[PDB]
């Protein structure tokens, strides 16, 4: 089927410069209408810019002259080079086919975060949340920047998780929890460990949740 | 610039309940050109209708559009819980292609009571010195929920925060996590360390609590 896989996010310096990738699938980037649209955090959706089955490109005014589209047919990906970056270039930015005629967006890219600030990465701690319906869960704290994705026992439970919004805390750095609720009948037998990955810093933490 | 105007910017209403969003356009757009999008958290944008009235690929039938001029519609003829989202409307009838800014969509479930649950700090946590204090309320609703920190009776203030997870997609509740946060110093000079949670479904407050040194 149709596919489109993007990469390329993550953290770097206001006046730094950046690449995204979005690589796709079923389809050729070449001969279609193709479009780069961000969002910044809990805010709406803003056109980046396009490029035309022709070649030709049109970019929103608040990238012209910083921001490139362009494509490698061969590598039938598409891509972004970005430069001086501000903190309003802060966003999940997606990629995302159009037919040339009316320019509505069919096929989306998952996503992918760019986080455009000076401030350090930093791993997060990952302390225990145990139980004494039981839950348990991971405190995933003090980490810079966003996101960290958790998953418990490698991916095989997903009944009953509830994994938080991350909260900034006057520091400067991130914290969330992630819970589970499970049968106290299986707190002696079943192990539970929390894995928590953040790519930013390549912190990857196992933590095993005991009584 | 067309300016496109989303009405309402919140919207609350019950599974089986017909949702029915506008969305205004500064300048005329032909109908051909007026597409409406789902978004749910963590997801892409999803093209729900094209051309104001045709449904995309794999878009069940209760989603349905209309409109021409400068007045557009979505409506989802009866909502069901999985229908919890941010809806966009778009033209590309003149350039530069421009959005709404958005009418997010909440299912109005009836009122379901907190779990709550208290969590002491780790011993791993105390080396560092800082203690958390974590208080779960588990799958409620509605939203709204006051939590109040009681330590050995003295009601807390400034020294916690909050975060709530997304509706769910399945049961249409909120989960609420508190994490109230102290040197490890304040912490072992405390006994009694109490989470108070006030809430619609409760018809009193619920505390939940433990000893340090128990």
């Amino acid at each position: 089927e149709v596919q489109l896989v993007e990469t390329g996010g993550g953290l770097i310096q206001p006046g730094g410069s950046l690449r995204l990738s979005c690589a796709a699938s079923g389809f050729t980037v070449s001969s279609n209408y193709m479009s780069w649209v961000r969002q910044a955090p809990g805010k709406g959706l803003e056109w980046v810019s396009v490029i035309y089955s022709g070649g030709s490109t049109y970019y929103a005014d608040s990238v012209k002259g910083r921001f490139t589209i362009s494509r490698d047919n061969s590598k039938n990906t598409l891509y972004l080079q970005m430069n001086s970056l501000r903190a309003e270039d802060t966003a999940v930015y997606y990629c995302a086919r159009y037919d040339g005629i009316y320019g509505e967006l069919d096929f989306w890219g998952q996503g992918t975060l760019v986080t455009v600030s000076s401030a350090s990465t930093k791993g997060p701690s990952v302390f225990p949340l145990a139980p004494s319906t039981a839950a348990l869960g991971c405190l995933v704290k003090d980490y810079f920047p966003e996101p960290v994705t958790v998953s418990w026992n490698s991916g095989a439970l997903t009944s009953g998780v509830h994994t938080f919004p991350a909260v900034l805390q006057s520091s400067g750095l991130y914290s969330l929890s992630s819970v589970v609720t499970v049968p106290s009948s299986s707190l002696g037998t079943q192990t539970y460990i929390c894995n928590v990955n953040h790519k930013p810093s390549n912190t990857k933490v196992d933590k095993k949740v005991e009584p | 610039e067309i300016v496109l105007t989303q009405s309402p910017g919140t919207l609350s209403l019950s599974p089986g309940e017909r949702a029915t969003l506008s969305c205004r356009a500064s300048q005329s757009v032909s109908s051909s050109y007026l597409a409406w999008y789902q978004q749910k958290p963590g997801q892409a944008p999803r093209l729900l209708i094209y051309g104001a009235s045709s449904r995309a690929t794999g878009i069940p039938d209760r989603f349905s559009g209309s409109g021409s001029g400068t007045d557009f519609t979505l409506t989802i003829s009866r909502l069901e819980p999985e229908d919890f989202a941010v809806y966009y409307c778009q033209q590309y009838g003149s350039s530069p292609l421009t959005f709404g800014q958005g009418t997010k969509v909440e299912i109005k479930r009836t009122v379901a009571a907190p779990s709550v649950f208290i969590f002491p700090p780790s011993d791993e946590q105390l080396k560092s010195g800082t203690a958390s204090v974590v208080c779960l309320l588990n799958n409620f609703y509605p939203r709204e929920a006051k939590v109040q920190w009681k330590v050995d009776n003295a009601l807390q203030s400034g020294n916690s925060q909050e975060s709530v997870t997304e509706q769910d997609s399945k049961d249409s509740t909120y989960s609420l996590s508190s994490t109230l946060t102290l040197s490890k110093a304040d912490y072992e000079k405390h006994k009694v360390y109490a989470c108070e949670v006030t809430h619609q479904g409760l018809s009193s407050p619920v505390t939940k609590s433990f000893n340090r040194g128990e």
